[PDB]
């Protein structure tokens, strides 16, 4: 449920 | 006549007797252009060759040695002036360029049998200054504020007019140097006072009473000293050291030539140093060549000694500024503010002068080096340009942004960035198989989500499922003016979008602008130390979990005993102590092959 | 009729105003990057210059402190001259160096620092806390608060 | 008044229209100017610890012509090392300045170009034309076409006759 980050 | 539509660039040229400066408005606050080779003061000095150039400049200041007849410096006060002046008739003697009479019997200079006024060489540094200005900006400039003296009657207002227009500039108004300064300093929205500029330290001392009334300045009087400017303390201080360098060893400096120039370096740096710190130390080995062998030489300068060299130079500027109060019909209790212009006013010694002078604390926020050409500037966007309209731009209290999987606060918009803005990020999910994405949105500047404030949480449902990293997310937001921002989650590829309107956008206006940004510096090597921890326990989790999967896919005929660098990261990871796991991240195998 | 011409006059001027100051607040923003972007260009370019900088002064100080004290008399005049010259000049690049944001590290006795301290060498000594600074094997140097180079320096262990 | 109250609000809003495509004229100059001023305080921009190095490098030369050259010899040890010190950081420095485009000036016979030469002095030099440097008082230093110190050399004169 904790968006993540594109890198 | 209706709006002029001027629609240009206004720049504001302090065109002076020896230096000469040119700003632009960059914005909300003033900047001082450079010129090509760097420095932010173009010397005023226009020469002339043998066959035909208009070197101006430095590349004029140097040749000078050279070419003494045909190398016109200081000009600026030969205009508007009539040949049959005393001041020109005891200035012609002094200078080696020729002074002739005009037509209409005007001080004109002469260069290889060709006329010159007066206001053509203010021209020529004109032109230089207008392709400085655009060499920086990088279109033309077409539009100047040009700043005169404030005791310039409506001859040499009108010569200098002249000169703005040859040189290709479109002068709205010519402005007064204390008008320039006190716009520099902020005072022209400003109730009514009396206000005296205090201009020390250029090739003349001008102190002039001015006052704010309605909002517009009237300069009551003006007085100073014409043969008292910053080259004298210099030369000064010069004297000093050379007579003490001669004391101590037995060697004249005067005779010399190269140090000569090392000690007056010396001399000015030390000066500049004499105004934040008690002492100083001039040093200057290899200084002279002498039989016995060389001499360095050593000298330690109290602020004491420097202040009692030139406390007659200083004490010379008491009587113009005392006749200047008479003659303005004003007392120590009638002026309101005091403002120091000038390379020297920097010095303790003269700030106390001043205040002892006119019973006031003066204001020295302004870089008295640059305070008319920044005026000038601010005056030149005022009249022509629109720069109030940024004026009442609000900026962002605090930056913004929302949350992310391993405890990062993403940093979407920054702190002081401007309302009106909209800015997307793209964010794919937490892991395989998530079908339920949900956003936090906080404002704060440390690097941590919740360590902050929470404005508030929604949560975009619905993910056609798909393996981590791939499914797409634009969270944008489209924070509008007046504070109003629209905080949106993009589900791109898909539907199932969501929006918010959270306020309390800067709404507790407060010191929290100062007050959670000072703790906010102190608390940032450990809050990047903690951060970067937790980058990379989300990097060595991410790279276990694709190891892990691999490994179960890929069964039969493994013997990967060997392969069990997991355990290993997995202590790694329980242990609050080891820098960070990127050097340990080597834990990507795929001898398996799928 | 006519009144649709108010409703729609209206609507492009919110419209219309707004568009203003999205585009007026997006130059604001890209002139704070444009002055992020040369700030940091003139700082690494000063790094560079302040990496190939510290030789000079490491050679100088070196060649002065190899001369002993002892030997500088008035009979040997022109090691005289030379070691005074040579000191003032090493304190010239320090002045310059210092006015310039480049600033020395001599920690002698001060704690170890992983951040600007490198232990050369472990050895207990005696009068000294463990893990400080004893002696200082090389000078180093920082930047604005940021070390450019760590101090080689020998730390005290336990015996 | 409806109708010319009307006319003025439309009136506006061609006027902000207008001051739209000033604006986006504006950002597409500060992009373009921020682009070449990264670039200008790339190639330059220590012009200020050179300017200030200028004058160590000087001292470190005067420093090496100094001693008479011919005490330099083993029955001295010690001003042998540190004539050498001083030698090697004299080369060092040497090195340093040209690894970041600081080019010595030192223009013995070129001609006269006011934009790096600081003339002294206009004596008559017999034998060489005019316009040239006789002598070159001190070494200038420049870097990527931005000179910090002119070479301060002196012109000649032509023959009075």
């Amino acid at each position: 449920v904790l968006l993540l980050d594109v890198t | 006549m209706a709006s002029e539509a001027i629609k240009g660039a206004v720049v504001g040229i302090d065109l002076g007797t020896t230096n000469s400066c040119v700003a632009v408005m960059e914005g909300k606050q003033a900047k001082v252009l450079e010129n090509a080779e760097g420095a932010r003061t173009t010397p005023s000095v226009v020469a002339f060759t043998a066959d035909g150039e208009r070197l101006v400049g430095m590349p004029a200041k140097r040749q000078a040695v050279t070419n003494p007849n045909n190398t016109f410096y200081a000009t600026k006060r030969l205009i508007g002036w009539r040949y049959d002046d005393p001041e020109v008739q005891k200035d012609i003697k002094n200078v080696p360029f020729k002074i002739v009479r005009a037509s209409n019997g005007d001080a004109w200079v002469e260069a290889h049998g060709k006329l010159y006024s007066p206001s053509q060489i203010g021209a020529f540094v004109l032109m230089k200054m207008k392709e400085t200005a655009e060499n920086y900006l990088g279109h033309t400039a077409k539009n100047a504020v040009i700043t005169v003296p404030a005791y310039f009657n409506d001859s040499q207002r009108q010569a200098t007019k002249d000169a703005g227009q040859i040189s290709g500039l479109n002068v709205l108004r010519v402005i007064n140097e204390p008008t320039a300064a006190a716009l520099a300093y902020g005072l022209d929205k400003s109730e009514d006072k009396v206000i005296a500029v205090y201009d020390l330290g250029g090739g003349t001392f001008d102190i002039s009473i001015l006052e704010i009334q309605k909002g517009v300045f009237e300069v009551k009087s003006t007085n100073g000293d014409t043969f008292l400017g910053g080259e004298d303390f210099d030369q000064a201080l010069l004297r000093h050291i050379v007579k003490e360098f001669k004391r101590e060893t037995g060697v004249d400096l005067t005779k010399d030539n190269m140090a000569l120039q090392r000690v007056r370096e010396a001399a000015e740096k030390a000066k500049c140093e004499l105004s934040s710190s008690v002492q100083t130390d001039i040093n200057l080995p290899y200084l002279t060549m002498d039989s016995s062998g060389p001499k360095h030489l050593n000298m330690k300068l109290t602020r004491a000694q420097f202040e009692g060299i030139v406390t007659d130079l200083i004490r010379r500027t008491i009587a113009p500024c005392q006749k200047a109060m008479q003659d303005a019909e004003v007392s120590k209790s009638d002026i309101g503010e005091v403002i120091l212009v000038g390379g020297m006013t920097r010095m303790p010694k003269v700030q106390q002068t001043v205040q002892d002078l006119f019973g006031r604390a003066p204001s020295k926020a302004v870089n008295p080096d640059e305070a008319v050409a920044i005026g000038a500037a601010i005056q030149g966007g005022v009249l022509a340009g629109d720069v109030t309209d940024v004026l009442l731009l609000d900026v962002t209290p605090l930056s913004l942004g929302i949350e992310t999987l391993g405890g990062v606060f993403t940093k979407l918009i920054n702190r002081n960035t401007t309302i009106p803005t909209k800015k997307s990020q793209v964010f794919s999910t937490a892991a395989d198989g998530q079908t339920q994405v949900e956003i936090k949105v906080c404002q704060g500047e440390r690097e941590m989500a919740g360590d902050n404030k929470l404005l508030g949480q929604f949560t975009l449902i619905g993910i056609p499922p798909a393996p981590r990293g791939v499914p797409q997310i634009e969270v944008t937001f489209d924070i509008d003016a007046n504070g109003i921002v629209h905080v949106s989650a993009k589900d791109k590829g898909t539907g199932r979008e969501q929006q918010i309107v959270i306020q309390s956008s800067g709404g507790l206006s407060k010191d929290d602008i100062e007050n959670m940004v000072k703790n906010a510096e102190k608390y940032a090597e450990e809050d990047r130390r903690k951060k970067e921890r937790v980058e990379a326990v989300n990097m060595a989790e991410g790279i276990i979990h694709d190891t892990e999967t691999k490994m179960e896919e890929f069964k039969d005929q493994l013997p990967a005993d060997e392969c069990n660098k997991l355990k290993e990261e997995i202590s790694k990871m329980r242990e609050l102590l080891a820098r960070k796991d990127s050097e340990t991240g080597e834990n990507i195998r795929q001898a398996a092959s799928s | 009729t006519l009144l649709e011409e108010k409703v729609k006059l209206e609507e492009q001027l919110k419209e219309t105003v707004e568009k203003y100051k999205r585009a007026l607040a997006d130059t604001e923003n890209l002139r704070q990057r444009s002055q992020k972007l040369v700030e940091e260009a003139k700082l690494y370019g000063i790094q560079a210059f302040c990496k190939d900088l510290l030789e000079v002064a490491d050679v100088l100080e070196k060649a002065t402190q190899c001369v002993p004290k002892e030997e500088i008399k008035d009979d040997n005049p022109h090691l005289k001259n030379l070691y005074e010259g040579l000191v003032m000049t090493e304190v010239q690049i320090q002045k310059v160096f210092t006015k310039h944001g480049l600033l020395k590290l001599n920690p002698v006795g001060a704690k170890f620092d992983p951040a600007e301290h490198e232990a050369l060498f472990h050895t207990p000594v005696e009068g000294k806390e463990p893990g400080t600074v004893a002696l200082v094997s090389k000078v180093g140097y920082k930047l604005h608060g940021r070390t450019l180079r760590p101090a080689l320096v020998g730390v005290v262990k336990e015996a």
